[PDB]
């Protein structure tokens, strides 16, 4: 039906509840969308990314929680889970390619 | 350890 992006936003935060990380990233998405497409909500989009990002690592998905991480970031500079995630992140990225460079 | 909320 329609569900507002806050709607999605909370059936995403019991999702996340329930560690189902699965209908976390599907149900954040949704409100992501909606409100990339200017839904007018009270939700903000750094929340979500944070919750998304989380949910998207624990599928094992690393390159596309660096991706939701730096969109966050963007938009929160200061936030202190996303710079902590980044920082991991880039020291995975480091190791990564040093390996290369070895070998 | 990546952290969520
Ligand atoms: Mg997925």
């Amino acid at each position: 039906s329609f569900l507002t992006a806050e709607d999605c936003f909370e059936l995403g935060k019991v999702a996340y509840t329930e560690a189902d990380y699965y209908h976390t990233e599907l149900w954040m998405e949704q409100a992501l969308r909606q409100l990339d497409e200017g839904e007018i909500s009270t939700i903000d989009k750094v929340s979500v990314l944070d919750y998304l990002s989380y949910a998207v690592y624990q599928q094992g998905d690393l390159d596309k929680a660096l991706l939701l991480t730096k969109k966050l970031l963007e938009l929160d500079p200061e936030h202190q889970r996303a710079n902590g995630n980044l920082k991991y992140f880039e020291y995975i990225m480091a190791k990564e390619l040093e390996h290369h460079h070895h070998h | 350890g990546p952290a969520g909320p």
